């Protein structure tokens, strides 16, 4: 279909199941680091596996009750969850 | 020895004659700097008056480094005459 020559939003999914820090690796690769050197420590291909399954979804100001119209207002209350095996990447959602 | 014993080390040549020139006055500056830090970075109005409800103050700290302080409200004096100030500092809610 296409190639995306960069990170994507959904990259967290892969990181959790493969155990590799994609983003950190990007910085190390730009710095000249060999994959199999001592910084990146990439497992060799057939040693890269998946450990269980990982799911992502997104929280958007889109209102499903109006053809996904991104509501513009103020956050006056925000309760994130937290948990073991849970990952939060906070964007436009905080107290104020 | 006198200053290095009262403080705990970093004593420069400027301190020494400053102290000699102004025994008590220098000591008082040390008392304040211990308490409040580098005040000389506050804007003058904030230095003399502090802040009002809903105000936001930028404090220039270093090239590209600065504190952004919003003052939300000031509580009532509790049973010990302490008032709780509601702050927001650098995208983080704080209480003093």
């Amino acid at each position: 279909i296409e190639v995306n020559p960069r990170v994507q939003v959904e990259h967290t999914i892969t990181e959790m199941v493969t155990g590799i820090d994609i983003v950190k690796t990007q910085i190390l690769v730009a710095a000249g680091a060999d994959l199999f050197g001592e910084e990146i420590n990439m497992p060799q291909q057939k040693d890269i596996t998946t450990l269980g399954y990982a799911i992502q979804c997104r929280i958007t100001t889109e209102d499903p009750l109006n053809d996904f119209m991104p509501d513009t207002g103020t956050i006056i209350a925000y309760r994130s969850s937290g948990g073991f095996g849970v990952r939060l990447d906070a964007g436009d959602g905080f107290q104020g | 020895e006198l200053l290095e014993e009262e403080q705990q080390g970093p004593v420069t040549e400027q301190d020494i004659i400053s102290y000699v020139l102004y025994p008590k006055v220098y000591e008082q500056y040390i008392q304040t700097r211990n308490q409040y830090g580098n005040l000389s970075l506050l804007d003058t109005p904030t230095f003399f008056f502090g802040m009002r409800n809903g105000e936001t103050v930028e404090i220039e700290i270093d090239k590209g480094k600065r504190l952004i302080i919003k003052l939300e409200t000031i509580s009532e004096p509790d049973e010990n005459g302490n008032r709780t100030i509601y702050y927001a500092m650098n995208g983080q809610a704080r209480r003093i």
